[PDB]
RNA sequence: UGGAGGUGAUUUAAAUGC
RNA sequence: GGGGGACCGCCAGUGGCGAAGGCGCCCGGCUGGAACGGGUCCGACGGUGAGCGCGGAAGGCCAGGGGAGCGAACCGGAUUAGAUACCCGGGUAGUCCUGGCUGUAAAGGAUGCGGGCUAGGUGUCGGGCGAGCUUCGAGCUCGCCCGGUGCCGUAGGGAAGCCGUUAAGCCCGCCGCCUGGGGAGUACGGCCGCAAGGCUGAAACUUAAAGGAAUUGGCGGGGGAGCACUACAAGGGGUGGAGCGUGCGGUUU
């Protein structure tokens, strides 16, 4: 058990051929896992995805998605920011 | 030096060959003394060029100025591979040592398959189908 | 290392128990005392004919060394992938026959010869074959003298012997003698 | 397909096992 | 003339279309 | 020079043995089956086989012992748009041995077993026989026969591929199983199993197909043969740099 917060960017970005790819970023490294909050929201956005250094990102526009995922884990609804 | 009757040296040469680089490594007769070593990647700066034939003539030349150096001027090549990880059949080299030795001026006395074969079976790497490509 | 070269004794191979003394082998190394028990394989050109021709690499291993003098015994033989892959082939039969070996000197060798079989009709003859040279090569170590029964074997006229008797059984081509290693030196009273 | 849905089916056991078990 | 084995295998050639 | 565990290339065969799973260094002891010559003995004692009983690769599991190489999981690298991979470097269970459990498969020849009948040819393994050869051993060969193991093919069968005296022919005896697809080899119930699981086994609902063989064509990051000059090499010149001419994209109007 633990908890901490932190400050939440969501954004379209760019991958290869194919589409618009979405960006989470700003996660606290020490405390929370991107490997199983990703894990988590490949499931939600049924994307494929990575932890690409600091960020979680996700295949295609899942901007809506996955605040509405995020604020349900018990994250703050006012540290998100969708771009 | 101990009164020598034929005035002519012989040194074995053992020729390790692989698809991955080549040995070539001229000892005594009995074996128990090395003169020298020299490999295909102390020839080259990069790893493609490893084996090859002409890194494999290269090395074999370096040497043989050595041998030449004793007395050794006799030379039976033993030629063979790593038999029970990889394939016995020796690479590039082989045909470039016996080349390597004809312009170095050593004398070629016996070429011998001396490749280690096993009589018998060993699991290597690579199942379900084989090693995949 | 560093070797101006003068750390390289130089020492003489002297070889008998097979022969007399063999001159051929020449020996350098570093330091002295090193070498009292190295192995060097030879042709051996004494007998130009079989012994350079189809018996192609013998081990001889100094036991000792003396004055800078190294004294060579009969350590083993050992033919090339050459002999053995050249002669087998299908639709008939290989075999190989051991036998440990007692001579009266009390020398114990390890013998195993390899035979090539006339075509069809594999049977129990093959192993009868096996028989017919444990049986007689045993006889031959208790009447003959060790250094004389090394130079026999190496000689083709253990596998001439061999073949008269085996050729009444079985017929056979292309026997020999594959290889042989010097099971038990010391002697009949340690 | 058939591995799918040895396993596909193993897991809805499973799973479902897991339910009845508790 | 048509059939069965044993082992090299070749990465220099890129997801999708109602 | 020493120590350890695994295994036994070539041999090796279109080969042999086994009910099946399966089985391969050599030697000896114990032991299963099998062929043939002679039917020498029993005198229908036979077939098949629900239930029932038994054997059953690999993986897994249990207890003990062992552990080289290899290697699920796993740990790194690369690759890659990302790679939970192919490729490479480490690595545990396991792979080995002993005792037990478990009982599954494209466990195939996808072809239950037994008997009789129905052109042939050829190769091969083992046994018999009449000869020739001989190294005087069936060692090298010819042919008939018996048992097995392949391939080719007449009549016939088959939808066709193919099968075709080793039947998928033609008959006679028994046994298991099937009755369109998907739901579903799932639910429930029971039985078995240490566990993992196995054995048995629906219905609601839904569909005009599921499927099989061959034909044609197009296609494949497939192979052979052959050309080409809108091909490429070889070769000579040049476009792309500037100025201008022109047609266009765009913008402006």
């Amino acid at each position: 058990i633990a908890k901490e917060e932190q400050k939440i960017k969501i954004y379209v970005t760019k991958r290869r051929f194919g589409k618009l790819m979405t960006i989470i970023e700003g996660f606290d490294t020490s405390v929370i896992d991107l490997k199983e909050l990703a894990k988590k929201l490949k499931d939600i956005c049924a994307c494929g995805g990575t932890v690409k250094d600091n960020t979680i990102e996700l295949q295609g526009d899942h901007r809506k998605k996955v605040a509405e995922e995020l604020v349900k884990m018990g994250f703050s609804r006012d540290s998100i920011e969708i771009r | 030096q101990v009164n020598i009757k034929k005035k002519e040296k012989w040194g074995i040469a053992h020729i390790y060959s692989s698809f991955n680089n080549t040995i070539i490594h001229i000892t005594d007769i009995t074996g128990a003394e090395t003169i020298s070593r020299w490999s295909g990647g102390m020839v080259v700066k990069a790893d493609r060029d490893e084996p090859s034939p002409y890194a494999a003539m290269l090395a074999a030349r370096r040497a043989a100025e050595e041998a030449l150096e004793k007395g050794i001027v006799g030379v039976h090549i033993r030629v063979r591979a790593p038999g029970g990880s990889k394939s016995k059949t020796p690479g590039p080299g082989a045909q470039a040592a016996i080349r390597a030795l004809a312009r170095a001026g050593l004398k070629i006395g016996r070429v011998e398959d001396v490749t280690p074969i096993p009589h018998d079976g060993t699991r290597p790497k690579g199942g379900r189908r084989g090693r995949r490509v | 290392t560093r070797d101006k070269w003068k750390l390289k004794q130089w020492y003489i191979i002297y070889a008998p128990d097979f022969f007399g003394g063999v001159e051929v082998g020449l020996t350098p190394a570093d330091d002295p005392e090193k070498v009292l028990n190295r192995v060097v394989e030879v042709t051996l050109k004494d007998v130009t004919g079989d012994f350079t021709k189809s018996h192609v690499k013998l081990y001889f291993q100094v036991y000792d060394v003396k004055g800078q003098n190294a004294y060579t015994k009969f350590k083993g033989m050992k033919l090339a992938r050459s002999y053995i892959r050249s002669l087998v082939r299908r639709k008939t039969t290989r075999i190989d026959g051991i036998f440990n070996i007692t001579t009266k000197d009390g020398y114990k060798l390890r013998v195993m010869a390899m035979a090539i079989a006339m075509r069809r009709i594999q049977t129990s003859q093959e192993r009868a074959i096996r028989k017919i040279m444990q049986e007689i090569i045993y006889k031959k170590a208790e009447e003959l003298n060790f250094k004389d029964f090394v130079l026999e074997s190496v000689n083709g006229k253990i596998a001439a012997e061999i073949a008269k008797e085996a050729k009444k059984i079985y017929p056979l081509r292309k026997a020999e003698i594959r290889k042989i290693k010097v099971l038990e030196e010391p002697q009949v009273i340690a | 397909m058939r591995w799918k849905w040895i396993k596909k089916r193993i897991r809805r056991l499973k799973r479902q096992r897991k339910k009845e078990r508790g």
